[PDB]
């Protein structure tokens, strides 16, 4: 509809404010990977799990060095 | 004001003395000012002795504002290996013992034990900077009724000024490591007139930095810690209200915030200052990278004769590869430094009209700049 | 369903493995899912996350970074108005928290 797209615009705003919070603490995530990590937390999953996983997968690409 | 003061004196300090004493043809302005004088005199008496307002003020300049300096240098000496590692593997039980050791070794031991107890360590969240050296603080904790003059916003100011006076108090000791390195290493190069060019050029680059970090550490003391101290000391020793003592303390700390480089407006100045601290910590590694190649050769050259009691020909060849690249690095480092500090000095003249400008007048009394500017 | 595609895209993005027919892709994926299913953490404490946010603000004001302090407060106060909040915050916090002397560009 129109108000059914206004909610997703107001979610796009929250993704942008999270896009600023992600860069000022100097994380590695950018907008496209960040959308993945928020869609996972929509289902319900530990942040303490996902954080250790991305802390490993970023080191799992300099092990094909 | 009187009804407020006699209620503070009851509800917090719990110290008291029984029995205090058409218009009314001027009976207000006799009763009110008589009572005001009496209330304020006893209040100031007991606050400066039963909870020692003055002791806290004396230990907030010596320690937080670095008006001591034996205590601080012994602490920095013992806390160097703690600071060099990232603070995720640093915990508070390692801080408090090193603080204790410093206190016993340094001048602090002769002071009163209460204020030494009220000084204690803290940590910042996870590891500010990851270099390790930004992560530490000293906080003086207050738990008496005199918390009302050491208000919750002014502790933040104390920690800001301490933060700046921590970084600069490290960098000055890093440059005297540069000078200490010159004074020892150049006495081995009294037998090698090949490194003497680059070794000399380094000696001069060092002295150009040494002076400006000896003008900061004097301009902070005889204008920001000696006008400000006299101003506060007068505005306490005269004052006939606690409400005047508070509002003198607040602005004295605010003036230290403006004259030091801690405003949001002086961020442009602070950037230049961080970039000249950059060069100081850079110069250490660049300096040792010489001696870890140059000086190492000579001991091996002596051991070459020790075995005899073509290889060393390759080391003579290595001299002609080492020395020019060392000089060419030192040249661009020197010129980049002179340009960046000159760019600071021209900006320094206008952000404030007299105070910040004065450093630029103190620093050059040769007019090396304007013939380089 | 979308969760599985997300975990695939997370492997592709973070680990830099854009070919699902690489065995290293399937190994990293099996690792990611086995990590997710090994329940070993307490659930997120919103109060501890709030205390950590305010201490970050305190660290910004202690270092006279006023624009970063004001932006930190404004962004976190805005975001915390319409559980998963404190999740994403703790996530990013553990993840790097490599905010140095600068790291700002706000």
């Amino acid at each position: 509809a129109a108000a059914a797209a206004a909610n997703l615009n107001a979610v796009r705003e929250t993704m942008d404010v999270l896009l600023e919070i992600s860069r000022i603490l100097n994380t590695g995530l950018d907008m496209e990977t960040l959308s993945i990590c928020v869609r996972l937390c929509e289902q319900g999953i530990n942040p303490e799990a996902l954080s250790s996983v991305i802390k490993e997968l970023r080191k799992a690409t300099e092990a094909l060095k | 004001l009187i009804g407020k003061s006699i209620n503070f004196l009851h509800q917090v300090c719990h110290d008291q003395t029984p029995t205090t004493k058409t218009d009314l043809e001027n009976a207000f302005q006799g009763k009110i000012d008589a009572a005001y004088f009496e209330t304020s005199k006893y209040l100031l008496d007991v606050l400066n002795k039963k909870y020692s307002l003055l002791d806290h003020m004396q230990a907030m300049r010596r320690y937080l504002l670095l008006g001591q300096g034996d205590f601080i240098r012994h602490l920095m000496d013992l806390l160097k290996p703690e600071l060099v590692r990232p603070a995720t593997t640093l915990y508070q039980h390692n801080l408090t013992g090193i603080l204790e050791t410093a206190v016993r070794a340094t001048n602090a031991q002769f002071d009163s034990p209460e204020i030494l107890r009220r000084l204690d360590v803290r940590l910042l969240e996870v590891s500010p900077g990851d270099t390790g050296w930004d992560v530490f603080s000293l906080d003086y904790h207050v738990d008496g009724p005199i918390a009302t003059v050491f208000t919750r916003e002014c502790m933040s100011h104390y920690l800001r000024v301490f933060n700046f006076l921590w970084r600069a108090k490290r960098m000055e000791y890093i440059l005297t490591d540069i000078r200490k390195g010159h004074m020892c290493n150049a006495k081995l190069l009294r037998n090698m007139p090949e490194f003497s060019g680059v070794l000399h050029q380094c000696h001069i680059l060092a002295s150009e930095m040494v002076h400006f970090i000896h003008q900061m550490q004097y301009y902070i003391t005889f204008e920001v810690l000696e006008c400000s101290w006299d101003e506060l000391w007068n505005k306490v020793q005269q004052a006939q209200d606690l409400d005047h003592i508070i509002a003198a303390h607040e602005v004295f700390l605010d003036t230290i915030i403006s004259r030091c480089l801690l405003d949001s407006d002086s961020r442009a100045l602070l950037n230049q200052l961080r970039a000249v601290f950059d060069q100081i910590i850079e110069l250490q590694n660049a300096q040792d990278a010489i001696y870890r190649a140059a000086l190492e050769e000579l001991q091996r050259r002596l051991q070459f004769e020790e075995k005899k009691k073509e290889e060393e020909n390759k080391r003579i060849g290595e001299f002609k590869e080492s020395i020019p690249k060392m000089c060419s690095q030192l040249r661009i480092l020197t010129h980049f430094y002179q340009g960046i500090v000159q760019q600071f000095l021209v900006l320094l003249t206008t952000s404030s009209d007299e105070s910040l400008r004065f450093l630029s007048f103190r620093l050059d009394f040769n007019e090396h700049y304007k013939a380089r500017e | 369903a979308q969760q599985e595609r997300d975990v695939r895209e997370l492997v592709r993005g973070v680990a830099g493995l854009q070919d699902e027919a690489d065995p290293n892709f399937q190994l990293a994926l099996n690792f990611a899912w086995s990590n997710f299913r090994f329940h070993r953490f307490l659930d997120v404490n919103s109060h501890k996350i709030e205390k950590t946010i305010e201490g970050i603000y305190e660290k910004f004001v202690i270092h006279s970074d006023l624009s970063k302090a004001a932006s930190w407060k404004r962004l976190t106060e805005e975001f915390l108005n319409a559980d998963a909040h404190y999740s994403i915050l703790s996530l990013l916090l553990c993840l790097s928290d490599s905010p140095s002397n600068s790291s700002y560009v706000e």
